[PDB]
């Protein structure tokens, strides 16, 4: 099924050829660009005002990462390096080692924030959902230096944006 | 989102109502842009009978897409070659008559309004079921699986550091990308890692034949003709 | 149906693909070593190097074949082999609904007929060809690097040639222009070495040696 | 921030169709961001029995 | 309970239209050039 | 959340800090890992 | 050498060198270079500031992440040099300035500053200090600013006893004031040479010649407690000097003799200028007073490196002075001026 | 009279960098080749990866 | 195997053993394939490592608490399909898929072993053994390990 | 809680702490080192021990989906408890 | 007092500065198309003094959208140097900023950072239009903290 | 069996040169031919 | 086996033979190259570095070969001519920006494991 898009031929009677003629000298397509951007300038504008309204986002937004705790208070991350393994960029590296108590943890969990890609793989790969991109996307810095998280930053991030991340893998873990 | 065997997860519940609402509305909005272009006469003379391109000279080329398209050359992948579900839903092919900037640039609206139809059947037709194949060698498996069995965490894991490992050999898959004919060149060598990933760039092709279009033409008109073009500089570059 | 998961298999595609096949062979048998149809219908034709022009022309021009479009050119660098690049030609016929896949050998040192001729869209594509992997083309209008920088050595998708490269660029100051310094990582790419010891698929089990 | 009577009369003019019934600017008829929790379906070979892979 | 995902309503969703809606406005071509006439007449006089 | 106020825990902070970019409260990125080789530290005693 | 400040790597960005500098009043001409010859190697350098962070943007793309660090400073406080020095290996002062401001003159920032770098720098435990002044200090020329840093290398020489002292005839390069300041005298209609400038010698020496001989003499162990004297390998009669700089840059050349009385006193008249003065008495003063050869002290070469001549590299500062009737000419379209045996 | 278009100036190593990676791990690639084509470069890619695979996806 | 599991009921979990500071055992993820037991009275020649109890409760290890301490004793590490029995020493402090393999010669002992050094990140976490068929065979000692 | 370390610095829960005489420690200068209080180390030891007449327990941090795989512990050594891996609580038989 | 004389002059120029940045558009990759989101009447960054000019000769700050490669590393630093000097760069995704995605590959540079000098960082893959706008929103904050009368001031 | 201008080419292939490796890569490098052991854990 | 098809030359005479005008194609524009690019260097220096790199590639002594640089040195030549290479690539030949690498092995030993 296929449609001709340009293949109209116009009429060649006296009230065709005069229409077309007063089309060009009166420009009139030209009145009706102009008749249209005034319909537009009474309109309502869609500009939201930043900061004061901030964009609508869904649970399953991805932005600033951070590693979650359980409701005891120990972390999550259990040092698998599934996200590790599955960073599509290598931003993650990891090293683990036993811990004082006994269940280890990483004693070094540092994400590139400048190499990653916001791909959500890790928090996908990671079988506690320890690793997640939280809802924050307006961690923008001066300094290259200050995007390069390592665990105690983004151990922060857990300890800061739990009581949104709680809510977001709340309503979403229904889904995955 | 999507991946080999399906897609991630399923669509957020209500997400189909604003899809009908944005679609709803869309027809008006694609008058509001056509109608300030297309009987208009400033726009016409700057892409009528500009980048004109012929038959056999668009097909050797290497054009595809639009391009064939365009310039009578009644070809579409969704038609001829239907991957996916693309057999089921009905649509018309906007073929072009002139091959001129106006005339692509007249397909190309024309496609943004068949789409619409194409998403009026899939919003009316969207079947139940599964978003994944159900096959955990190759989906990763249900995060309440993962969590409860053996065989799901085994597999969660496996596929998450190695990956699925897939037949050795070689495919060239292409699909109507929105620009022209999207394909891979993928080989594989049975491990779970592609060997080599050839990128069939629409662009490419499509820029390669800018010297021709452009001959004769005032330099003005070599925005119109790179225009018509849609080259995103992505893909030429890779 | 009793494969909800396995992708169906068409084997009128596979008959009328072997048909054709054969038709070829019989056609150009001085060129044409093998061909093959793979199990997803696709047809490949394997040719000598010097049946490049010959073999394509008659793809492009035959009634019966009437493939007149590349979809695209390329090669793979397989180092294993004497002739290690391996060039790779996807032909579409409109008029037939088909595709074939005509590829060829080549080593470091030898020079293919560019298919200018034939395919004006190779033009392009030889040039990839030649400035990713180093396969020089004869009677080629404009050979020359597209992709690469400008004075960039060696040839990058070549398997032996490292993934980071070997030179990194920086504006260096004391002579206010950007300059380029053998290549120093930050943190050096992790290589995974994640290939089961298991067998995959016993069907490809290569026979011993 | 929906217009005056008049200012539509115009603005519809203007643009030579009735703009009020399809708008460009979303209100009311979006889906509520809080949904109730869904209950996702499960893939044909979820089987307790005849359902090997080898097959 | 039973399978709950997103799904359209059960009489399947509204009519969505796709063609071209360009109206057919303003005098014909006589009137137009009538009027323009006409007006030079007057503000001649 | 005056409505419905989110679970609260005692890892959660109870005072959110904007962006601490630039003003001196930033974060440095630094190793959280001890050392690897241990040097061998050299006798005291005058020896001989 | 600390555990973590043995050297690594291959001397790229990314490798460790292994000394922390911390280069004073890096925002100016040898600063900018000095820095990026310590940022080649990789070499953690504490570049401290009181201007504008702005003024200092051009410092941050010159080493790896985490290398170039930025602290505010004050010449007038020992606790900002303390805290910039008390972690660092090599400490390099290079605070300086042709003119006197309202809040800092020539004894303040050649002797005050000076001495509070190096006493506080002792007693940091800093390794060495390389401390720069003019190859023509004496404490009897009238213009203070030789006069200022004589007082200032002796005191830091008793303050910092293994503390280097560097000596530079005269720098040129793309922001030298030295090349610069006589390409830009053809606004004030002629160059006005004092006594024609038959007299004075000159030695200038290459910007580039000072910065490598200065991270030279870092990594040298007998550079502790010497007094270097850096000097270009020729040495130039000032009349023909001044000829090369304007037949390089392709301008008309007008020889005003004008009396040294009255050149002091424009040189007042542009001191007034509350902004960067074009001029003053000083300046007027040091380009009028020779280069004396020190042959004692030890030279440039002494130091590993090779001297570059001036007609080698005088299209760099010059290039940019001439306009689009001589923008394109080649370098070895002018020859060399007259060269005074050395 | 002629057009020669100098490209390779975002000539970023795609087609060398998926051969290290896995073909999960290869899916972002697609993403960012075609900055307004994104299920449509994925559905390619999903249905080559697919047909080697000899694996077809859920109707829904 | 399957790509899902049909078993609806509750696993088994039995209490660890120690058999010293070198072994890592977790007894719970064994299956019972008794390669420990078979090495030890035959490889090691000390006959500590057996299988108590019948049926599904039935437990491979030493029963009344002792080290299993041999040249060898590290090599049931290797020999074991699963993490049942792992080293001490390098316990969860690398993945498999993350190191670099560089083959060497251990140098401890005069008998010359073919040795696996696997590095990550220019760092040693474990020396694996080589395979010989006359030198070390499949094995290296404890010291070499 | 948190160690300040000798030379006047807070030691993370990893141990982390830059020696007296490291260079690598004026980047800490005019900013503050990162480090998190909530040290996991301490606050797993605060809960209680769960006393349950079963000689093996299933746990999965609580939450189901939301909480780490199911593991199953074998409460059986009266000696000392048992605490599943994943999240660190532990059990314990009274008196078998 | 000549030092309040002072402070408010800078004021003056520093408001003057930082309510009008007129970028110039280095669109190189997807980072770009979603910078001109921002510019489009969702969030309208025109409405902010900040208004899209072309010939960097007439333009304030550099907003690098997109994956810098080495064969157009020349042209990067030649459009920085010609720009009229209170000037400012914004780094725009991963790309930009480290490398991102392409940070191993053999023709991106590891960052934009080893070109030019860098002001504030755009973290992203690519940072969302709403994020870039917050990002401006701290460089004309930036720009307010600007002594640079003050330090001449006290020379 | 190919008359395509065949002349006798004996000296060994000598790629190097095109290759673009940088001097210090091609000698001081000692690569290592080997069949990789299978890991002693599987 | 011993025989394969060539490029351009059939022996290394004329192999020999596109060298050198291709060396007097490279030696002509030199000055024109340096007066294009507003080059800080002077000629002279630009004639040998065409020289020595011209001389670095003399160990070669196949026919194929040698026309593989042939047509690439073209390729560079035409890059150079045409403007398509600015002046931090014409710089590139000219290690300018880093350190020279001692050659004795003492000072290899003092600086580093590099064998
Ligand atoms: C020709 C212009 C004539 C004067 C303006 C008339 C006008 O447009 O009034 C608005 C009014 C409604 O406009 P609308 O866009 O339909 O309002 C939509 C919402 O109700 C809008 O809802 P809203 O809640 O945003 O409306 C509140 C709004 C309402 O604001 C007004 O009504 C402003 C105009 C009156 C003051 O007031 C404000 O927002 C407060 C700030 C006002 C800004 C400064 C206004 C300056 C006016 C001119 C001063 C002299 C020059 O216009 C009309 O009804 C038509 C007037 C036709 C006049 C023809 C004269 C010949
Ligand atoms: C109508 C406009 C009313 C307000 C105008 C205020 C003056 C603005 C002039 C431009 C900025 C420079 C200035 O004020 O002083 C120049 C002064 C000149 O002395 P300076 O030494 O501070 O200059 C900057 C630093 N160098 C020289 C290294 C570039 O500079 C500054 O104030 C900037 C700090
Ligand atoms: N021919 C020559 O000029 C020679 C010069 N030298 C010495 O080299 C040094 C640097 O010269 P050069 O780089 O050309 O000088 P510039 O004037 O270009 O730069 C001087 C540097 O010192 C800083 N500075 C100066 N005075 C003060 C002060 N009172 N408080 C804080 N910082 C201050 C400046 O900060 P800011 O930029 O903010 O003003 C800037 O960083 C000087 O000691 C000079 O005497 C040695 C031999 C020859
Ligand atoms: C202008 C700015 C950039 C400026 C810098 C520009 C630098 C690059 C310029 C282009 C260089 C070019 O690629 C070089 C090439 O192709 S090939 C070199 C010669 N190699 C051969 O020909 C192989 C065989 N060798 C011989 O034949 C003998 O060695 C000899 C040549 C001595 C003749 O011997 P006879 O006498 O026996
Ligand atoms: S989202 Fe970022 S950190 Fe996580 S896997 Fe993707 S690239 Fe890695
Ligand atoms: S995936 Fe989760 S548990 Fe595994 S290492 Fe990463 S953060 Fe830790
Ligand atoms: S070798 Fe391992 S799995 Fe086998 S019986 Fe011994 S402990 Fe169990
Ligand atoms: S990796 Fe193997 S031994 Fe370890 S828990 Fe999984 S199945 Fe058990
Ligand atoms: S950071 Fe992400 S979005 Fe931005 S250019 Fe790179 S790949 Fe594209
Ligand atoms: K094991
Ligand atoms: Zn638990």
């Amino acid at each position: 099924t296929y449609k001709f898009v340009n293949m109209r031929e116009p009429s060649m009677d006296m009230k065709s050829v005069t229409d077309r003629a007063a089309q060009t000298l009166l420009w009139t397509e030209l009145v009706r660009g102009l008749g249209m951007t005034l319909s537009y300038l009474f309109r309502e504008p869609a500009t939201i005002n930043y900061p004061f309204e901030k964009g609508p986002l869904s649970p399953r937004f991805r932005g600033e990462h951070a590693l979650r705790r359980y409701p005891s208070g120990e972390e999550r991350c259990i040092a698998c390096k599934l996200c590790e393994a599955v960073c599509p960029a290598q931003a993650i590296t990891i090293e683990a080692e036993p811990r004082a108590d006994g269940s280890r943890r990483t004693t070094r969990y540092d994400i590139d924030m400048t190499k990653c890609i916001y791909c959500g793989f890790c928090q996908e790969a990671c079988p506690v959902d320890a690793i997640v991109e939280g809802p924050n996307f307006e961690f923008s810095t001066e300094t290259h230096e200050e995007l390069l998280y390592n665990k105690e930053k983004l151990l922060n991030n857990g300890d800061k944006w739990e009581a949104e991340i709680a809510a977001n893998i709340q309503a979403d873990y229904l889904y995955r | 989102y999507i991946r080999p065997g399906g897609v991630h997860q399923d669509l957020p519940l209500g997400l189909l109502d604003d899809i009908y609402e944005f679609s709803k509305n869309f027809s008006f909005r694609i008058d509001e842009l056509e109608e300030m272009l297309t009987n208009n006469r400033i726009w016409r003379n700057r892409t009528v009978d500009i980048g004109v391109v012929t038959a056999e000279d668009a097909l050797n080329y290497g054009f595809s897409g639009v391009m064939l398209r365009g310039s009578g050359i009644q070809w579409d992948l969704r038609k001829t070659q239907p991957y996916d579900v693309y057999d089921q839903v009905e649509f018309d092919v906007p073929i072009g008559s002139r091959g001129d900037c106006y005339d692509r640039y007249l397909c190309r609206v024309e496609e943004m309004r068949q789409s619409l139809r194409i998403i009026s059947q899939c919003l009316n037709k969207m079947p139940p079921g599964e978003i994944k194949v159900d096959d955990a060698k190759v989906s990763p498996p249900k995060r309440a699986e993962m969590k409860t069995s053996m065989e799901s965490l085994i597999h969660h894991f496996k596929l998450y550091t190695e990956g699925y490992q897939v037949p050795p050999g070689a495919t060239y898959t292409a699909i109507e990308a929105p620009k022209g004919e999207f394909g891979v060149y993928l080989v594989s060598d049975g491990s779970s890692r592609p060997y080599r990933c050839k990128i069939k760039a629409p662009g490419f092709a499509h820029l390669a034949g800018l010297d021709k279009m452009s001959k004769g033409h005032m330099l003005a008109d070599v925005v119109a003709i790179i225009g018509t073009q849609d080259i995103v500089f992505g893909e030429v570059d890779r | 149906d009793t494969r909800p998961t396995i992708r169906p298999r068409n084997d009128v595609v596979h008959k009328q693909l072997s048909a054709f096949g054969q038709y070829v062979a019989e056609i150009l048998p001085k060129y044409v070593q093998q061909v093959q149809v793979s199990c997803f219908n696709e047809l490949e034709i394997f040719i000598h190097p010097d049946g490049v022009i010959p073999v394509l022309t008659f793809l492009r021009d035959h009634t019966n074949a009437q493939f007149k479009s590349l979809a695209d050119l390329t090669a793979v660098d397989v180092p294993t082999r004497q002739n290690r690049f391996e060039i790779v030609y996807n032909l579409l016929s409109l008029r037939f609904n088909s595709q074939i896949r005509v590829k060829t050998y080549t080593d470091e040192l030898t020079p293919i007929e560019s298919s200018v001729t034939v395919y004006k869209a190779a033009n392009w594509y030889e040039r990839e060809i030649w400035d990713m992997f180093g396969v020089f083309f004869a009677n080629h209008p404009d050979l020359r690097r597209i992709l690469t920088g400008y004075g960039f050595e060696g040839h990058p998708f070549r398997k032996d040639f490292p993934l980071s490269g070997y030179v990194e660029l920086r504006y260096d100051d004391e002579v206010k222009r950007v300059v380029a310094e053998p290549v120093e990582l930050a943190q050096e790419f992790r290589k995974f070495d994640l290939n089961s010891p298991w067998e995959a698929f016993p069907a490809y089990r290569q026979p011993p040696e | 921030a929906s217009a005056t009577r008049v200012i539509q009369l115009l603005r519809n003019w203007a643009s030579g169709r009735d703009l009020q019934a399809k708008l460009q600017l979303r209100y009311q008829e979006i889906s509520k961001r809080t949904q109730p929790p869904p209950k996702l379906p499960v893939g044909p070979s979820h089987k307790l029995s005849n359902n090997y892979y080898c097959t | 309970s039973k399978v709950k995902q997103d799904m359209p309503p059960p009489g399947g969703y509204g009519p969505i239209d796709y063609k071209r809606n360009l109206p057919r406005r303003g005098l014909s071509g006589y009137s137009m050039f009538a009027v323009g006439i006409g007006t030079l007449l007057f503000g001649y006089w | 959340p005056t409505t419905k106020p989110p679970t609260a825990r005692k890892y959660i902070w109870t005072n959110h800090k904007f962006n601490v970019s630039g003003t001196p409260q930033q974060y440095v990125p630094y190793s959280t890992t001890r050392k690897k080789i241990q040097e061998w530290v050299p006798p005291s005693t005058p020896y001989k | 050498l600390h555990h973590a400040l043995i050297p690594h790597g291959k001397g790229g960005r990314s490798s460790v060198s292994g000394i922390v500098a911390t280069v004073f009043g890096a925002t100016g001409f040898l600063g900018r270079y000095v820095v990026n010859h310590l940022g080649r190697m990789g070499s953690q350098v504490i570049v401290p500031y009181r201007c504008e962070p702005y003024d200092t943007m051009h410092l941050r793309p010159m080493g790896d992440l985490g290398q170039i660090i930025f602290m505010e400073w004050n010449g007038k406080d020992k606790d900002s040099i303390r805290k910039v020095v008390e972690h660092s290996n090599v400490v390099i002062n290079l605070v300086g300035r042709e003119w006197e401001t309202k809040n800092f003159d020539f004894e303040d920032v050649f002797v005050k500053i000076p001495h509070a770098i190096a006493q506080v720098s002792k007693e940091a435990g800093v390794e060495k200090l390389i401390h720069i002044s003019h190859l023509n200090a004496d404490i009897k020329s009238p213009s203070r600013y030789l006069r200022s840093k004589a007082v200032g290398e002796k005191e830091v020489r008793a303050a910092f006893p293994e503390a280097t002292i560097i000596k530079p005839s005269d720098i040129f390069g793309r922001e030298d004031r030295f090349l610069n300041y006589f390409a830009s005298m053809r606004w004030f209609g002629g160059v006005p040479l004092i006594s024609l400038g038959k007299e004075t010698v000159k030695q200038p020496v290459y910007i580039v010649d000072v910065s490598k001989g200065i991270i030279n003499a870092i990594k040298d162990p007998d550079a502790k407690g010497k007094t270097f004297a850096f000097v270009g390998p020729n040495r130039y009669l000032l009349f023909d000097l001044v000829q090369y700089i304007f037949a390089v840059a392709y301008r008309p050349f007008l020889p005003y003799p004008l009396p040294h009385f009255a050149y002091r006193w424009v040189g007042r008249l542009f001191e007034v200028s509350p902004f960067e003065p074009w001029t003053t008495r000083d300046k007027v003063e040091r380009v009028h007073m020779s280069d004396m050869t020190l042959p004692h002290l030890p030279g440039l070469e002494d130091l590993g490196i090779q001297a570059t001549p001036l007609e080698l590299k005088a299209i760099e500062v010059l290039r940019r002075h001439r306009t689009y009737r001589w923008l394109t000419s080649e370098m070895e379209d002018v020859k060399p001026a007259k060269t005074v045996n050395i | 009279r002629k057009c020669d278009p100098h490209i390779g100036l975002l000539h970023r190593g795609t087609e060398k960098l998926i051969e290290y990676k896995t073909y999960l791990q290869a899916l972002p690639y697609f993403d960012r080749l075609d900055y307004v084509s994104m299920m449509c470069n994925e559905q390619a890619y999903s249905l080559a990866v697919e047909k080697l695979l000899n694996i077809q996806p859920p109707p829904r | 195997g399957s790509d899902r599991s049909r078993f609806l009921e509750g696993k088994r979990a039995v209490e660890d053993k120690n058999i010293g500071p070198l072994v890592k055992t977790i007894m719970t993820r064994c299956i019972q394939c008794t390669r420990c037991i078979r090495f030890a009275s035959e490889i090691a020649g000390v006959d500590d490592l057996g299988t108590t109890g019948r049926g599904n409760d039935m437990q491979v290890g030493t029963y009344i608490e002792k080290m299993f301490m041999s040249e060898l004793s590290g090599n049931i590490i290797d020999i074991c399909p699963v993490g049942a029995l792992t080293s001490k020493p390098y316990a969860f402090t690398a993945r498999p898929w993350e190191t670099r393999k560089t083959e060497s010669i251990d140098v401890m002992d005069a008998v010359g072993s073919n040795i696996v050094v696997s590095t990550r990140t220019g760092e040693v976490m474990r020396i694996l053994p080589r395979m010989h068929e006359d030198i070390n065979e499949e094995w290296i000692s404890d010291k070499t390990r | 809680g948190v160690r300040t370390s000798p030379t006047g610095e807070k030691v993370t829960h990893t141990g982390q702490a830059y020696d007296d005489g490291d260079y690598r420690r004026v980047r800490f200068s005019d900013r503050q080192k990162e480090v998190n209080e909530n040290f996991a180390i301490d606050l797993i030891a605060e809960q209680p021990v769960s006393e349950v007449g079963s000689r093996v327990i299933s746990c999965d941090g609580g939450g189901g989906a939301l909480g780490h795989p199911r593991v199953y512990i074998n409460l059986d050594k009266e000696t000392k408890t048992g605490t599943c891996g994943y999240c660190g609580l532990q059990f314990r038989q009274p008196h078998h | 007092r000549g030092e309040y004389v002072v402070a408010k002059l800078d004021d003056l120029v520093n408001w003057a500065r930082r309510s009008s940045l007129w970028p110039m558009t280095f669109g190189l990759a997807c980072c770009a198309v979603e910078m001109m989101h921002m510019a489009a009447p969702r969030y309208d960054m025109d409405r902010f003094g900040v208004v899209f000019r072309a010939s960097p000769r007439q333009s304030d700050v550099m907003i690098v959208a997109g994956t810098l490669t080495n064969k157009m590393a020349p042209a990067l630093r030649k459009v920085y140097d010609q720009m009229p000097e209170p000037r400012y760069v914004v780094s725009m995704g991963s790309c930009a900023n480290g490398g991102g995605y392409y940070h191993y590959s053999y023709s991106v540079v590891r960052g934009c950072d080893r070109i030019v000098p860098v002001d504030i960082y755009v973290p992203g893959c690519p940072p969302t239009a709403e994020a870039l706008l917050y990002g401006i929103l701290q460089l004309q904050r930036k720009i307010k903290r600007e002594k640079r009368l003050r330090i001449w001031y006290r020379r | 069996t190919q008359d395509t201008q065949l002349i006798a080419v004996d000296e060994k292939l000598d790629i190097t040169t095109l290759t673009g490796v940088p001097e210090e890569h091609i000698k001081t490098r000692k690569v290592r031919i080997f069949v990789p052991a299978r890991n002693n854990m599987q | 086996g011993t025989s394969v098809k060539p490029i351009f030359s059939r022996d290394m005479n004329e192999a020999k033979r596109r060298v050198r005008e291709l060396y007097r194609a490279w030696y002509r524009e030199v000055p024109n190259t340096v007066h294009l690019f507003q080059l800080d260097i002077s000629v002279k220096q630009g004639r040998d570095k065409v020289r020595e790199m011209f001389m670095k590639n003399a160990h070669v002594t196949d026919p194929r070969v040698v026309d593989l640089l042939v047509i690439k040195g073209k390729m560079e030549l035409e890059e150079t001519i045409n403007v398509w290479k600015q002046r931090t690539h014409i710089m590139r030949f000219f290690h300018e920006t880093e350190a020279p690498r001692p050659t004795d092995f003492l000072s290899k030993f003092y600086v580093g494991h590099d064998p």
